[PDB]
């Protein structure tokens, strides 16, 4: 197999930037194709035999490289071509993939606002409880959230995912739910969420006590 | 400089033979030809004097061709032979899938002479590169 | 030129899934057909070819024995048979018209894709809960599957600060996702969320307060 490893996985860049995204293979191969993938959609193809450009596609978009080593560049970066590129071979069985790269908008830093949700009155009726974090509108992407029930951190019962980065203030958003059965609940008394991101001098604790 | 130019030169004539071959056979027995996925695959180590499994097949002339054209991706039809670069005799353009036999200016017989006319200016370098070493 | 995929399936451990292709706008035997696959999160994977005129096929040996793909030439269709079904074949699989049929033609073409979700779980519409406390509000969409789920806001008029996340997969089996939506403390005005999981027929208006 050709393993294909893209350089950066992730990059970040402004709107009017001019970026190049690489592509190494394990092996010399003939030529490399080039793919745009946006969430819920088919890859695109854009470049094709290393150089070529897909019918339609802007004469921004460029390929080049020869050996193990090629290359995608895009000059002047327009808001539609932030997403996820993908490097491919279709010479040597079996076919093989880039890892991917994903291309983010820089932004400025924003501090995630923070709400903790109690579960409701009608889940509880179920056997179940489950306590919503949200972390609202933050940049950059990395963020940490803790659980702690009664000041005990929690291990196991959380589940968490991150929306894609906003189309019109380019932040992201971060939902974490933890989850106990109810008898488990009504065992304890506070719940908290505690948030660590870098647009925080120090953590934000949001919580509540279930009496209240 | 002009050893290695023969080598390369004479392994682009052996595809364009074992192509003539294939046309030929068609010929004879009064049938059309794909030059499609439907015909052949010139990708087959036995098609130029290798037993298959044989591993001087990936280190020969023909197969480093075959490999690095356009139109490869494992595997190779006629007219992705025809059609692809990069190759000395350049690309034959414009070519249909599949040429039918006619009693009525024969479609495969045209089509043979438009790969011969093609492949002769290649015979004649390998013959004149030849001819200046004996 | 289209290539159209059968519908998403659902399919425990163990069965096998047969998703169809049918293809138009060019020569249907005159290349070869491929399958690529792209499991939740996750990047892409050729499975394989087949060459339409004849049958022939070549499988990544990753899917050589579970792997089986054959061809109506009268229909124009390609068929994917992937067999021994585990979790990890939960994806969305593709037919692909590409290799050297870009060089003459300048593209390539995909089906839609069609998602399989393997998982010993069985059909069952969500539970949806309140999610009450700028404020922010939502609702909590749990315990469904397959996937997908929609969500809007008072019937799809109200988009602006609307987040609904990608759903998480729990220890169940079952699938939980939750939507909110941030507004001016003052309006605390009327919020309803719309939930439409198609699998289960599941459409439920949850009036969150």
């Amino acid at each position: 197999d050709i393993q294909l490893t893209q350089s950066p996985s992730f990059l970040s860049a402004s709107v009017g930037d001019r970026v190049t995204i690489t592509c190494s293979a394990s092996t010399s191969v003939s030529y490399m194709e080039w793919y745009q993938q946006k969430p819920g959609k088919a890859p695109k193809l854009l470049i094709y035999t290393t150089s070529k450009l897909a019918s339609g596609v802007p004469s921004r978009f460029s390929g080049s490289g020869s050996g193990t080593e090629f290359t995608l560049t895009i000059s002047s970066l327009q808001p539609e071509d932030f997403a996820t590129y993908y490097c491919h071979q279709w010479r040597n069985y079996p076919f093989t993939f880039g890892q991917g790269t994903k291309l983010e908008i820089k932004r400025a830093v924003a501090a995630p606002s923070v709400f903790i949700f109690p579960p409701s009155d009608e889940q509880l009726k179920s056997g179940t409880a489950s306590v919503v974090c949200l972390l609202n509108n933050f940049y950059p992407r990395e963020a940490k959230v803790q659980w702690k029930v009664d000041n005990a951190l929690q291990s196991g019962n959380s589940q968490e995912s991150v929306t894609e980065q906003d189309s019109k203030d380019s932040t992201y958003s971060l939902s974490s739910t933890l989850t106990l059965s109810k008898a488990d609940y009504e065992k304890h008394k506070v719940y908290a969420c505690e948030v660590t991101h870098q647009g925080l001098s120090s953590p934000v604790t949001k919580s509540f006590n279930r009496g209240e | 400089a002009l050893l290695d130019e023969l080598k390369a030169l004479t392994a682009e004539l052996k595809v364009y033979s074992v192509i003539q071959s294939q046309i030929n056979a068609a010929l004879s027995a009064k049938q059309g030809i794909r030059i499609d996925a439907g015909g052949i695959d010139l990708v087959d180590p036995t098609l130029y004097g290798y037993a298959v499994g044989d591993p001087r097949w990936k280190d020969s002339p023909e197969y480093a061709l075959l490999s690095n054209l356009d139109t490869f991706s494992g595997k190779l039809s006629i007219k992705d032979f025809l059609s692809g670069s990069p190759k000395q005799s350049g690309e034959l353009k414009g070519l249909s899938d599949e040429y039918p036999f006619e009693k009525d200016n024969n479609p495969v017989g045209n089509f043979a002479t438009t790969v011969s006319d093609r492949s002769r200016p290649l015979n004649d370098k390998v013959n004149e590169k030849t001819t200046l070493l004996n | 030129v289209q290539l159209v995929q059968s519908g998403a399936e659902v399919k425990k451990p163990g069965a096998s899934v047969k998703v169809s292709c049918k293809a138009s706008g060019y020569s249907f035997t005159s290349y070869w057909m491929h399958w690529v696959r792209q499991a939740p999160g996750q990047g892409l994977e050729w499975m394989g070819e087949i060459n339409p005129s004849n049958g022939r096929t070549n499988y990544n040996e990753k899917f050589n024995t579970r792997v089986t793909m054959t061809r109506d030439t009268s229909t124009s269709t390609v068929y994917m048979e992937l067999s021994s079904l585990r979790s990890e074949d939960t994806a969305v699989y593709y037919c692909v018209l590409y290799g050297n049929y870009v060089v003459y033609y300048t593209m390539d073409y995909w089906g839609q894709g069609t998602t399989v979700t393997v998982s010993s779980a069985s059909t069952k519409g969500p539970s949806v809960f309140p999610l009450a406390p700028t404020a922010a509000l939502g609702c909590l969409v749990k315990d469904y599957f397959p996937e997908p789920v929609t969500v809007s806001w008072n019937s799809g008029a109200l988009t602006s600060g609307v987040h609904t996340f990608p759903a998480v997969l729990q220890s169940s089996g079952l699938y939980s996702l939750s939507s909110v939506v941030t507004v001016p403390s003052s309006s605390l005005k009327t919020y309803t969320c719309n939930v439409d999981h198609k699998p289960s027929n599941t459409k439920v208006d949850k009036r969150v307060e």
